[PDB]
RNA sequence: AGUAGUAACAAGAGGG
RNA sequence: UAUACCUCUGCU
């Protein structure tokens, strides 16, 4: 109506006081008149709930309730009271009333509410759909790492939800702004149709959306999927020794699966190269892993992911590698080189801003169009050269446009003229650039530049006029008129015999999965990560140390040469797993042979860094390295560290900061002057002495004769006596 | 298109005045601002300043350091608001659930089950009391119970009872003109505490409140159905938790809190001129099924008018006991304790006659202390979380749960008393209830000065674990942290006993190091 | 045997039992009485770490000012508080060079929000000392009573609604001689009663007009008092309150330093604490990077003493005017307000104090005002001592206090302070055989100082030590310590090779909150809910915690199961309702019902997770959009709660709206004050803005902006809402001149 | 589970 | 008396 | 000056 608004505005506007305030204070200041009280924030409410509890009208309820529900019950409790509540018009009211209203009062109709509480709804959704695995009880990694609290959040900044949300539940009051995107206005239509007719307070409606559309973020310790929905479930799947397996509700998101199939890959590639038969146990591993309860084979076999490490597992498993695409109406498809993908932007001659995804590496297609067709070879953001052909010139020079603008170069983007707008499918950004130079190619042409060229026969150039020249053209361009074999090393190669994969190119980066992976491998620690790996295999050792101890003594070839260690090798970086296992070899062996000197916590710390044929070199090394998580550890040969810490107090050894397992207590009381294994052909004696000269470096060592003494400065602070023995060890 | 924002004279004149001392003008002092440079200014300063401005570090060596030093003075007296050790029962078996049924006729069900009650007598005065009012509070009680009818027990205000509910003691407020020229008007007493000696009474109270005991004290509240392997494996564990704490002594004395303060608080704030009577009940299971009601005395509020979160409830606490007071008369320096009765009781196979006494004090609360006592249940958190994360330390490394071993075995221990043979060791569930224990007196006896003292001595002992670990630890100025600690040991029993326990952890300590 | 818990030491490290060195189960230190005692202490202390500065009476206040920075060098080791302003620069120097293009894109960000921001924003905040009352009022009452007073005079710039035309107005209002306010009294009238003559209070107001010194000294003023609850400390400790005419411009200042701190890796502030444990894994990651492996590694657990005392209003005027170099003069400006005015700020003393006569049995108050005037024979001997010195700090019931700064004033600035001395440990700048890097926020400090040898460790903490003392900066000797690097501690997180739980930190938020029935259960299932995620709380601790929680839940709201046989004045109506309820199982718990929780379903609010469960007569009461319980707030303050852990935080928790999301009845106290009619302007003012919110229903998601009045808005409103429900609609055509004809009759009524 | 003591 | 602890409560204000 | 009462307030 608007009938009895209007009535009761004449009946405030009559009272001199209202028509004062109506009148004086404008809309900016009503903001503040509408929170001015006397009540403050209550500094203990829990105490005061307690107190006022026990009274018993402690509750404050529109005065209207006293016409809806009865001041007295059935057995006698007074519901309200009469007595205004400081500061407004309602009653004081007793716990009572809300009970006989839940049980007596008017029913109204709510089951639509579910789509307003939507967000809530969805939890349970997830959850009663959710299936749980078993319970694993292993030392538990947690990253702590920003991530999505609010599964769901159809992806807007704030003030383009404050726009929907307007023309939901307030058509009429909207500002000047309107509906930007596809994604408001699909958004505002479902939510308008989803919430129509739905008897609820709009302010709990704009709130729930508010909650809904945008995304929120926290630092949370996680230990695996960092996918929203996983997040959502940290307390029920993840505690400090045990992990939960659970799939919640609902489909993984392809964004999800594709970053989690490339991690399962490299992880597969990275353990196949070190152990003997790379392309059995890479197919072994394939097999066995699962990715969300998914198995990774069948994953494989309906996935377009291309990188490097899905094609080696898509090869081994016989599957066509991704090798293709189309665009610009043109197929290309590659033949050498690699995709490595960099999202950035850049700015055109316009001074306009750009979100591309520009592609990185030397890459080599083939090309073709079914008029024209063209072999090209690029870099990121460079035109090596391009061959191209076809039944007519106007064909060629298409195709010449089109890869002009697939080399993403510099050259063609500050020759860009005004603003690129195209279309309702708005089409991405690489053919903003296309469709615009389709359309003119005038000054593309012009700031290309020319190059001079030895005359061919069967090869001549194209000038930016478009005439034929036989010695000059532009930069890159000349005019002319898959199966896949893998090896038991997991290169793969052509027909031809030439290499278009190799494990060793393979991303070093890592980076945390967003959906649960599950190797089930014989060759893989319980836990994905490389700080499992850590941590398991000195537990491992500390375990069967009484047999790995006997066995370093008798037969210590077999020792290093476990697979239990092969998980530890993959930390090390390539070039230094050969050194490294020389270095520690040798040093074990010193120990064997410089009798009375032996130290059990030593040995455990260095012994995964024998599992590798060892080169013989002579290097000197303080610490050894070891990538975790992107960045580099150093371990060092002396004493603790991050990596490897003995605690005496606890009798444990620490590793990144978890307690892998305790030592046999017969090595607290374990010592010697002499420390054998620290130095390639030195030992090192005790305290330093000024009597053998002044200090030196590790690098300078080289220049003391065998059995001369001299001071070191060996790590951490501390300065040492090192005499060089005279035999060398095996 | 324009933006302005321009100092008027008065504001002006405040920023020149607002400056460094060498600069005259605002204006000034911005220009020096915006043209600076620097060109070594720190360095320069830093070769001026005096090099007794230093922090030399001292190594710190636990061998090296000393005790830390108790105070002196007259002994530390009980102060808890309820018995604890000396806390004696009437019970009456009963089906009733843990907090139903009428406590005044629950209270009256069990004292019809105790005869051979006495003529009261005085047996140890409160020595800075009138002792008669509390002979006459304890039979104006027993003969308003007798007569009662009704679900609640309101006293006459008698002039016994006036005087030990403090009626009438806050002097009368007037303006400071028509009191000005009083000779004798001062500001309240504000010096600190007096400090006390610590006593046996409080080590005694705790090693009982570590103790098993044969009814379960607590019960808790239904959760839902277990789904998820977890958490049957939370309630696998949680079965062990419960009995283990819910037997513990320490929850006795949970319940009794959280009853007490929970009638104080609703008595306080709904009958605040009547003075009320509030039986201390405690409901229980025994270790044989039989659910039972206990009766340990009686409280009288006193009129409550709250208004402040620290404002004072007078009340009188008249409980039973077999302990003789006597035999430690420090103990028990706030109260009066009255002979009120015989009681023949069973042994093995003999019975035996002893004296019952009813110890009566005068005592107080606040909302703010009666709100921390009606959550003491929360102790049972602190302790069990505590044992979990031990439990789950080594599920960890050794890769199953290890939740049966712990509760069922005794390979695994750990240092928690010492006797004269030396330090003895105690399984998971001992941890737990001397954990327990520990948070439940935090609770019972909670002041500035356990938060002082617990929170400069953490400093000392990381510092010792500093050491223990070999990482070579350094102090500034070591004495002064040691007078942050000491400072704080004033008078409470329950802060005297854990510095004692931090000297003896320390003796400990040097003993097996060097 | 004699019971040891600390024995456990002997073979659990101390870090991983920390939790039985927190006694957070028992109730916490509260002061009774006046804090005047311990603001006499804290302005008598921040002048003697100062004492040597110069001394200085103000030209428009007449107030004695200390001015130590620049002074002499301290020669001992006590607190000071004698900072050097070029030694200051070149450190804020230091932080423009190592993050080029921090300050300019902080200004930047500052300069849009003070064109942007309006004068709404000063209604949310924390408490606010209100000049007009010398009283501390909610931050909207003091908002509203400055610019009614201003209005009264002659100030009316905030009319625009930008918060910068309100800050030139406080700026203007220090030139009037005559600033009018009104106060209010209590009168005495008598009437007669059918038939006796009966006393009568009445309350009525008068007109008092103020000094130039007054307002200004008012202005400048900061309210004191005691903070409560404070754990770990024997004694109390005093903290201050910020005024209407300083709050607007500490907001820009604060938001200045807080585009800073957001892009410093060294500052704690304003992050949470999982990130600031993130950053301290960043630089021990950075440190051990960078280092090689002949090198040391020491870290400092870190305290400053006397943070606040021994900061500077004129040294946050330097890092103002530094950090906006090349900024327009007018943001240079307007920022630099808030320093000068704390350089000349002015702290009232409290309450005062009690005296009391033995003899005589009578006790009486004296305000803090008669401290100047008074015989000094009612005190003791240290007060009497306190106030000998505070009388020559005394202005107008107040106390000088231009050194220093008080707990509860300021924010973040001072944390740029002592970053800025975290990033002279570069390398690159020190290039000596050591070098630093660290965490900071506020007085707490984590620095990690490398070396080549143990005495390289000493040289570093020296030069860190001296140079912090070279801007006022006071590392505590008593309670910082240093061993090698492993292990350390910040702001109670606890470092052993990797941060560790410290769960007992978080008891006392273990328990029924007190908002209501509603938020409570949301509350205290997501309480256990990120403890298991953040603190380490194992599964069957958790499990019980629900347990412990479902059982104080229900003894609190007096809601237990309907099937008990307990009796509260609730279970007669619950039981009713549990016997007419077919499926039990979905009535909630404050509605006798069951508890449904387990681990698995902490995230899930109540009455989402029973809603499959419930009678749909249950259902549709008990989410009745028409119940008169509910109090119908703004979008931005719906499903909040206030908690404390910081200052002061907001906690927004997941609940359906029912009649259990009540609100508890208001305190009544003022009923007895001269203050009473505050309570019918507020019932004034909230029909206003209801009948508003009926012509304008979007102002309850979004603040409606103008300039135009109320009543003119909502006739705009009334004459074409009336238009297009008939035009194109549904309304007939006598309703339409029906209703502006009343528009008309209404603009006619002015 | 009955917890017991010696 | 008792609570308490660096200052308070042990009802405050009014019907004067 | 005393004794009854009566009213408001319990974080203001
Ligand atoms: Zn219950």
């Amino acid at each position: 109506s608007g009938m009895e608004r209007i009535k009761e505005l004449m009946e405030m506007v009559k009272n001199s006081r209202m028509r004062e305030i109506l009148t004086t204070t404008s809309v900016d200041h009503m903001a503040v008149i509408k929170k001015y009280t006397s009540g403050r924030q209550e500094k203990n409410p829990a105490l005061r709930m307690k107190w006022m509890m026990a009274m018993k009208y402690p509750i404050s309820a529109s005065s209207r309730i006293r016409e809806m529900i009865p001041e007295k019950d059935e057995d006698g409790n007074t519901l309200w009271t009469n007595t205004k509540d400081a500061g407004s018009n309602r009653v004081l009211v007793s716990p009572n009333a809300v009970t006989w209203w839940n049980r007596a009062g008017p029913v109204s109709d709510v089951v639509h509410y579910p789509r307003v509480y939507k967000m809530y709804f969805d939890r349970l959704e997830r959850l009663t759909h959710g299936t749980f695995g078993p319970v694993k009880f292993y030392n538990q990694v947690k990253v702590r790492k920003r991530v999505d609290i609010n599964p769901g959040h159809k992806d807007l900044t704030s003030r383009e939800a404050q726009e929907v949300i307007m023309e939901v539940v307030f058509p009429n009051e909207v500002g000047a702004r309107t509906l930007s995107s596809d994604a408001q206005l699909t958004i505002t239509k479902e939510k308008k149709e989803e919430l129509k007719n739905c008897k609820i307070s709009p302010i709990m409606v704009a709130y729930m959306l508010e909650r809904e559309l945008v995304r929120r973020t926290r630092f949370l310790p996680i230990a695996g999927a960092t996918s929203s929905t996983y997040v959502e479930v940290l307390h029920l799947t993840q505690g400090t020794c045990w992990e939960q397996q659970y799939t919640p509700g609902g489909e993984a998101e392809n964004d999800d699966l594709d970053q989690t199939l490339i991690i399962a890959s490299r992880n597969i590639v990275r353990r196949s190269i070190v152990a003997i038969d790379p392309l059995a146990s890479l197919l072994s591993m394939c097999h066995t892993t699962s990715i969300s309860s998914e198995p990774l084979v069948e994953i494989l076999r309906s996935n377009p992911t291309d990188e490097q490490a899905v094609n080696i597992c898509k090869a081994a498993l016989g599957i066509r590698i991704n090798n293709s695409f189309s665009f610009g109406g043109y197929n290309f498809k590659r033949v050498k080189g690699s995709s490595q993908r960099t999202e950035k932007a850049v700015l055109t001659g316009n001074l306009q801003t750009l979100t591309m995804t520009i592609f990185e590496g030397y890459e080599e297609f083939n090309v073709s169009g079914k008029r024209a067709s063209a072999v090209l070879k690029k870099g990121a953001q460079r035109l090596i050269q391009a061959i191209i052909g076809g039944r007519t010139l106007e064909d060629i020079l298409n195709l010449m446009i089109t890869l002009m603008v697939f080399s993403q170069e510099e050259k063609m983007l500050k020759a860009v003229r005004g603003d690129l707008n195209f279309v309702n499918q708005r089409l991405n950004p690489m053919y903003q650039l296309l469709r615009h130079f389709q359309k003119d190619s005038s000054t593309l042409l012009k700031n290309w530049g020319t190059e001079e060229i030895d005359p061919i026969m069967g090869i001549a150039g194209i000038m930016p006029d478009g005439t034929i020249n036989k010695t000059q053209t532009l930069m890159g361009v000349r005019l002319s008129q898959i199966r896949v074999n893998i090896d038991k090393y997991l290169r793969v190669r052509n027909e031809k015999g030439e290499l278009l994969i190799s494990p060793e190119e393979v991303s070093e980066a890592q980076g945390q999965e967003k959906l649960p992976i599950n190797y089930n491998s014989s060759l893989m620690w319980e836990v994905n990560g490389p700080e499992s790996i850590l941590t398991n295999t000195y537990h491992w050792i500390i375990k069967n140390w009484e047999l790995l101890k006997t066995q370093w003594m008798t037969d210590p070839t077999v020792l290093y040469n476990r697979i239990e260690f092969e998980p530890f090798q993959t930390l090390i970086p390539k070039g230094n797993r050969a050194i490294y296992s020389g270095f520690t070899r040798t040093l074990f062996q010193q120990m064997r042979d410089v009798e009375g000197t032996f130290d059990s916590i030593q040995i455990i710390k260095l012994l995964p860094f024998s599992a590798h044929p060892p080169s013989l070199g002579r290097t000197q090394f303080s610490s050894f390295t070891l990538n975790i998580r992107g960045a580099p550890l150093r371990l060092l040969i002396r004493g603790n560290s991050q990596v490897f810490n003995y605690n005496q107090m606890e009798n444990v050894i620490i590793v990144l900061g978890k307690s892998v397992g305790s030592p046999e207590r017969s090595i607290l009381t374990e010592s010697s002057s002499i420390e054998s294994a620290v130095l390639r052909g030195f030992l090192i004696l005790g305290k330093a002495n000024s009597k053998y000269g002044p200090v030196l470096t590790i690098g300078e060592l080289d220049k003391l004769g065998r059995g001369e003494k001299a001071n070191v400065l060996i790590g951490q602070g501390d300065t040492v006596l090192v005499m060089k023995r005279k035999r060398d060890s095996s | 298109l324009e933006e302005e924002f321009s100092y008027p004279p008065t504001f002006q004149r405040l920023a020149n005045q607002s400056l460094p001392p060498s600069f005259k003008d605002y204006h000034q002092f911005k220009a020096y601002v915006s043209s600076f440079k620097a060109n070594g200014n720190i360095e320069a300063k830093l070769g001026a300043m005096s090099e007794k401005v230093n922090a030399q570090i001292e190594s710190f060596d636990p061998r090296t350091i000393r005790e830390l030093e108790l105070p002196e003075g007259k002994f530390c007296t009980q102060r808890s608001k309820f018995l604890l050790m000396d806390a004696m029962k009437l019970s009456v078996l009963n089906p009733a659930h843990e907090g139903e049924g009428i406590p005044m006729k629950d209270a009256k069900a069990c004292l019809d089950t105790f005869w051979g009650w006495k003529k009261a007598t005085i047996i140890k005065k409160h020595e800075k009391g009138v002792n008669t009012n509390y002979l006459m509070i304890w039979e104006q009680l027993l003969e308003s119970i007798k007569e009662m009818e009704g679900k609640f027990l309101n006293l006459k205000k008698t002039n016994h009872l006036k005087w030990g509910l403090g009626e009438g003691q806050a002097p009368e407020k007037m303006d400071f003109e028509d009191c000005k020229e009083v000779p004798d008007l001062f500001q309240y007493k504000s010096e600190p505490p007096e400090k006390r000696k610590l006593a046996s009474w409080i080590q005694s109270e705790f090693n009982k409140a570590s103790e098993l005991t044969n009814s379960n004290w607590i019960e808790f509240d239904e959760l839902g159905n277990d789904v998820a392997p977890i958490e049957h494996i939370a309630s696998r564990r949680r079965n062990f938790f419960t009995a283990e704490v819910s037997q513990c002594r320490a929850s006795e004395y949970i319940m009794k809190a959280v009853y007490i303060n929970t009638a104080l608080l609703n008595s306080s704030c709904t009958a605040m001129e009547e003075y009320q009577v509030i039986p201390i009940i405690t409901k229980c299971r025994d270790t044989s099924g039989q659910r039972r009601t206990n009766l340990y005395g009686f409280i009288i509020k006193g009129r409550s008018h709250l208004r402040n979160d620290t404002d004072v409830v007078n009340f009188i606490s008249l409980e039973f006991s077999l302990t003789d007071p006597r035999n430690e008369i420090h103990k028990w320096e706030k109260y009066c304790v009255l002979e009120i009765g015989d009681m023949e009781i069973r042994t093995s196979i003999s019975t035996i006659m002893k004296p019952v006494y009813l110890y009566v004090r005068t005592n107080g609360t606040s909302k703010i202390k009666m709100k921390w006592g009606m959550e003491m249940r929360r102790c049972l958190l602190q302790s069990l979380q505590q044992v979990e994360s031990m439990i789950e330390a080594e599920s960890a490394v050794k890769e199953k749960d290890m939740t049966e071993p712990f509760f069922r075995n005794r390979e695994n221990d750990w240092p928690i008393g010492e006797s004269p043979q030396g330090i003895e060791k105690g399984t998971i569930g001992k941890v737990c209830r001397v954990l327990l224990a520990k948070s439940v007196f935090n609770s019972i006896y909670a002041s500035a000065q356990l938060e002082g003292f617990s929170a400069e001595s953490r400093k000392l002992l990381l510092l010792i674990q500093a050491f223990r670990d070999n990482l070579d630890p350094g102090t500034f100025d070591l004495k002064g942290l040691y007078e942050a600690i000491e400072e704080c040991i004033i008078n409470d029993p329950w802060v005297l006993l854990n510095a004692s326990w931090f000297n003896s952890f320390l003796k400990a300590v040097q003993l097996s190091m060097g | 045997m004699d019971v040891n818990p600390m024995l456990i030491f002997l073979k659990v490290p101390v870090q991983n039992a920390i939790s039985t060195t927190f006694p957070y189960t028992g109730d916490p230190p509260y002061s009774h009485g006046t804090g005047t005692g311990y603001t006499m202490d804290t302005v008598i202390r921040t002048h003697d770490y100062s004492s040597r500065g110069i001394w200085k009476t103000n030209s428009e206040t007449g107030a004695q000012q200390l001015n130590p920075i620049d002074g002499p060098l301290p020669e001992d080791n006590e607190p000071s508080g004698y900072a050097q302003t070029d030694c200051v620069l070149e450190l804020i120097e230091g932080l423009d060079r190592s993050h080029p293009g921090l300050f300019e894109t902080a200004c930047q960000e500052t300069i849009d929000a003070i064109q942007q921001t309006r004068v709404d924003k000063l209604t949310q905040g924390r408490q606010t000392y209100d000049w007009t009352l010398n009283r501390n009022q909610p931050a909207a009452t003091a908002l509203a009573n400055t610019i009614e007073v201003f209005r009264k005079n002659g100030y009316k710039l905030n009319e625009s609604g930008r918060l910068i035309d309100f800050l030139k107005d406080v700026l203007l209002s220090f030139e009037n001689d005559s600033m009018e306010v009104t106060t209010h009294f209590q009168k005495k009238k008598r009437i007669r009663d059918n038939k006796k003559m009966i006393t009568q209070r009445t309350i009525g107001k008068k007109r008092v007009k103020l000094t130039k010194k007054n307002y200004l000294i008012r202005a400048l003023t900061l309210n004191t008092m005691t903070k409560d609850a404070e754990r770990g400390k024997l004694k109390r400790r005093a903290i201050a309150t910020p005024g209407m005419q300083i709050r607007g411009f500490v907001y820009f200042v604060e938001l200045l330093a807080r585009n800073i701190c957001e892009r410093l890796e060294q500052s704690g502030l304003p992050v949470g604490g999982n990130e600031k444990k993130a950053k301290l894994a960043n630089v021990i990651k950075k440190m051990m990077a960078k280092s090689t492996d002949e090198e040391l590694s020491y870290t400092i657990t870190g305290d400053n003493t006397k943070w606040n005392e021994n900061q500077n209003p004129r040294i946050f005027l330097a890092m103002v005017l530094r950090i906006t170099a090349g900024q327009p003069e007018w943001f240079r400006d307007l920022l630099a307000v808030a320093p000068i005015m704390f350089s000349n700020k002015v702290a009232r003393l409290g309450r005062g104090y009690m005296f009391e006569s033995k003899s005589m049995h009578l006790r009486t108050q004296i305000s803090a005002e008669n401290l100047s005037d008074i015989n000094l024979r009612y005190f003791n001997e240290d007060t009497k001592k306190k106030i000998e010195k505070i009388r020559h700090l005394m202005v107008e019931g107040t106390a000088s206090l231009s050194p220093g700064m008080m707990m509860g004033m300021f924010n973040m600035l001072s944390t740029v302070l002592g970053v800025s001395v975290l990033n002279l440990g570069q390398r690159e700048i020190l290039k000596r055989t050591y070098w630093w890097d660290g965490l900071q926020s506020s007085d707490d400090f984590a620095l990690i100082i490398n070396g080549h040898f143990k005495e390289d460790i000493q040289q570093g903490v020296n030069h860190f030590y001296r140079t912090c003392k070279l801007v006022g900066i006071n590392m505590s000797q008593k309670k910082s310590y240093i061993n090698k690097t492993g292990t350390f501690e910040f702001t109670s997180f606890f470092y052993r090779y990797g941060f560790v739980a410290n769960f007992s930190m978080e008891l006392p938020s273990f328990g029924v909150a007190g908002n209501n029935e509603s938020a409570d259960m949301s509350i205290g299932t997501t309480v256990i809910k990120t403890n298991m995620i953040n603190n380490d709380l194992g599964p069957a601790t958790a499990q019980m915690a629900i347990q412990l929680f479902i059982k104080d839940y229900r003894y609190t709201y007096r809601c237990h199961r309907g099937d008990t046989n307990l009796e509260t004045r609730r279970t007669k109506s619950i039981k009713r309702l549990w016997t007419e309820t077919i499926s039990k199982a979905g009535l909630l718990v404050a509605d006798g019902g069951p508890n449904p929780y387990n681990l698995r379903n902490l995230h899930i609010p109540e009455v989402c997770l029973k809603w499959s469960l419930m009678d749909p007569d249950y259902r549709g009461r008990l989410c009745n959009p028409n119940n008169p319980f509910v109090h119908h707030m703004e979008v931005e303050s719906t499903n909040l709660a206030v908690v404390m852990p910081g200052p002061a935080k907001s906690l927004e928790y997941d609940a359906v709206a029912t009649t259990h999301s009540w609100t508890p009845k208001r305190n009544r106290s003022i009923l007895n004050t001269n203050q009473r009619g505050i309570l019918e302007d507020e019932r004034i003012y909230q029909k206003c803005c209801q009948v508003f919110e009926k012509f304008f229903p979007s102002s309850t998601y979004r603040r409606p902006i103008g300039m135009a009045s109320m009543l003119d808005a909502m006739l705009s409103r009334a004459r074409i809402d009336a238009r297009i429900d008939l035009e194109s609609g549904r309304i007939s055509s006598q309703d339409f001149s029906e209703i502006t004809n009343t528009c008309k009759a209404i603009e006619a009524l002015k | 589970y009955s917890p017991t003591s010696p």
